[PDB]
């Protein structure tokens, strides 16, 4: 917009918000601290008009704080406390995501069209700071192919069973429903099966035609898999030293579909475990 | 006493102005508001207040305070004014309408008010007596920017009017006001004064 | 600190996971992104004390009526749900959804919830509705059905505006709470 001050006009802001705030709970707040109290739809791009017309324009999204390195822990066993601390405070830089489809809209599957543009932000100070929010200081974008998609998605997925595998691996009086959730969520993808997804979008030689050269990637989620596989196991484990009857059902469901899937890597994927 | 009504009532706004901006501040600072049915344990008062940018209401279900408003963020310190289709007093209300346990009885047929938002959600009010009942539907109409429904307005209204124009009759004392305008002496059509300006 | 077990289940031509993904993402209107996974979860703070909680994205295929059930014990709550627009939903959830759901799970307090209720009110939506004789199905019946249950809440959402969603989800948290 244009009625903002000098020094907001134009400008892109971050805020480090409270322990929960919702992104309109926190958008709502500072509606009580501006009149002319409108949101734009455009997210992600500007708007050139209001670049220069008045009508303050505003905007508000969560955006990923990028992990900091914590210097000298880079591969030391060091236990999550450390890291969950470092997770959010002590950072400079904000990735965010976005949405596209590029590729043919096939009904049964999203990910022939699914590329990311991650918009990276590096503001000058790094939170916390001596004020609860700072402009913006170089603002980047990302692109994403649905190979890297599954890829870090994958990822993310691995280090997330990681992280309630030692989290219930260290305490005891600790709720098995995460287990379940988990344990559920991944076993069965029964509302769209992503597994059979990448089996369709890269696993099949169609994607080798399209991307016969990127086919060195293909193989990186096959090792993804594999390296999930045993996550898998001990997932399976700790749920069985967490089982109770009511998961006995559960738990059968859960062991027979892993074997299922331990197999369908080692020869239908014919991928190789470790 | 034509010429003199036709005068006092042709300049009106700014009385109107003056009182709408009156029941601004009555509404910003606000009282305690009274809930419905507040009997098993339920906190009748609760404060709603206006925003200094007159654009978002702090209220909510807020204690039995006797003090009345406290200032803080309320319950829900947001009522979205641009969007209100109107307030319902009386039997418009469909919480008057009521024949389970939130029956307003017929004693609070002139406490009824329900803001209209989200074309579903209402907020079905209480008015502690008549006076601020008005004051509050005029203040929420002076956000509407329409005319006013208080007793009390129509009475400042005639009584502050009354008021400046009495206190204008002074240059006028032992003078008369045609009824028909004096007749207005042919200017000159040249401007050269001759005398300079200022 | 605390966890909140929360099944949710419904015809797929709904995509309730799409409502429950853009929540949990606290993503922008139309901005999700679809995982490959179900059974979402999310730690949240209501009042007090935040909570954390996880969301059962249950397939609503008929077959999967042996499986969900297993699901269904000690869930603190559950939610029903439809789609606003589909009379087809409401005749599942009338005739199957909440029947077998309070069947199975008799003493727990449910929610009911709309869905597309910028939908519900779509000219072109509702014309064709009328055009297929399927009607947009308003609120005043969805709150007799809410009757018919008695269900501690029912609500109508969306989810390219998120409206009232958030209400959706404290009130679902406030159920227990």
């Amino acid at each position: 917009g244009q009625g903002f001050p000098s020094f907001l006009r134009n400008k892109i802001f971050i805020y480090r918000g409270k322990e929960y705030e919702r992104r309109e709970d926190f958008s709502l707040r500072l509606l009580t601290q501006f009149p002319n109290a409108e949101k734009m739809t455009s997210t992600t791009p500007p708007g050139e008009d209001i670049k220069s017309s008045p009508k303050q324009y505003m905007q508000c999204f969560t955006v990923k704080p990028v992990m900091s390195l914590p210097p000298s822990y880079k591969d030391k066993p060091v236990p999550e406390q450390i890291l969950n601390y470092y997770r959010a405070n002590e950072v400079q830089q904000f990735r965010y995501s976005r949405p596209f489809r590029k590729g043919e809209k096939d009904p049964d599957n999203e990910f022939a069209t699914m590329w990311i543009e991650r918009t990276t932000y590096t503001t000058a100070y790094t939170f916390p700071g001596i004020l609860k929010w700072f402009e913006v200081k170089q603002i980047s974008t990302e692109e994403i192919s649905p190979l890297e998609n599954a890829i870090e998605t994958m990822e993310l997925t691995n280090e997330r069973i990681s992280n309630c595998v030692q989290q219930h691996a260290w305490d005891r009086s600790l709720s098995v429903h995460p287990l379940s959730m988990l344990l559920s969520g991944i076993v069965d993808p029964a509302v769209m099966g992503g597994f059979s997804n990448y089996e369709k979008a890269f696993f099949t030689e169609k994607y080798l035609q399209e991307h016969p050269e990127d086919q060195e990637k293909v193989e990186l989620l096959k090792r993804l898999i594999a390296l999930q596989m045993p996550l898998l196991t001990e997932g399976i484990r700790i749920h069985g030293e967490k089982l109770t009857e009511q998961l006995k059902p559960l738990h059968e469901r859960l062991s027979s579909c892993f074997r299922e899937l331990k197999e369908k890597v080692e020869k239908h994927y014919g991928v190789i475990t470790l | 006493s034509r010429p003199i009504l036709e005068l006092k009532e042709k300049i009106q706004p700014e009385i109107l102005e003056l009182i709408k901006q009156q029941r601004l501040n009555r509404l910003v600072e606000g009282t305690c508001f009274r809930k419905l049915n507040a009997r098993r344990r339920q906190d009748k008062f609760w404060y709603c207040r206006l925003s200094p940018n007159h654009k978002v209401l702090h209220y909510g279900d807020l204690e039995e305070s006797p003090q009345g408003e406290v200032p803080h963020d309320s319950l829900q310190d947001k009522l979205p004014v641009a969007d209100i289709k109107a307030v319902v007093t009386g039997k418009d209300c469909p919480h008057m309408k009521e024949k389970g346990a939130l029956k307003q009885n017929k004693e609070v047929l002139e406490l009824a008010f329900s803001i209209l938002y989200d074309s579903n959600c209402q907020l079905n009010f209480i008015a502690p007596d008549k006076h601020e009942y008005c004051i509050w539907t005029d203040g929420l109409n002076a956000l509407l920017g329409k005319d006013m429904m208080s007793d009390l307005t129509r009475n400042d209204l005639d009584t502050l009017l009354s008021m400046e124009i009495k206190l204008r009759l002074l240059d006028l004392e032992n003078i008369q006001i045609p009824d028909a305008p004096p007749p207005i002496p042919k200017e000159p059509s040249n401007y050269d004064f001759v005398y300079d300006c200022n | 600190m605390q966890a909140i077990k929360c099944v949710v289940v419904g015809d797929g031509a709904v995509a309730k996971t799409c409502l429950l993904i853009s929540y949990t993402t606290n993503a922008f209107p139309g901005e999700y992104i679809p995982t490959v996974f179900d059974n979402y979860s999310a730690n949240v703070m209501v009042d007090g004390k935040p909570v954390n909680l996880g969301l059962w994205d249950t397939a609503g295929q008929e077959d999967y009526d042996r499986l969900r059930p297993l699901s269904y014990p000690q869930t603190d709550v559950f939610l029903i749900c439809f789609s606003l627009v589909s009379p087809a939903s409401f005749e599942n959830v009338r005739a199957k959804w909440y029947p077998e759901v309070r069947h199975h799970c008799p003493n727990t307090p449910i929610i009911l919830v709309g869905t597309k209720l910028d939908l519900r009110d779509d000219k072109d939506t509702i014309e064709k509705l009328k055009e297929k004789k399927l009607t947009p199905i308003t609120y005043p019946q969805g709150l007799a059905m809410a009757k018919e249950i008695g269900a501690v809440k029912y609500l109508e959402c969306s989810a390219l505006t998120q409206r009232g969603l958030k209400t959706v989800f404290d009130e679902a948290i406030r159920a227990v709470l």
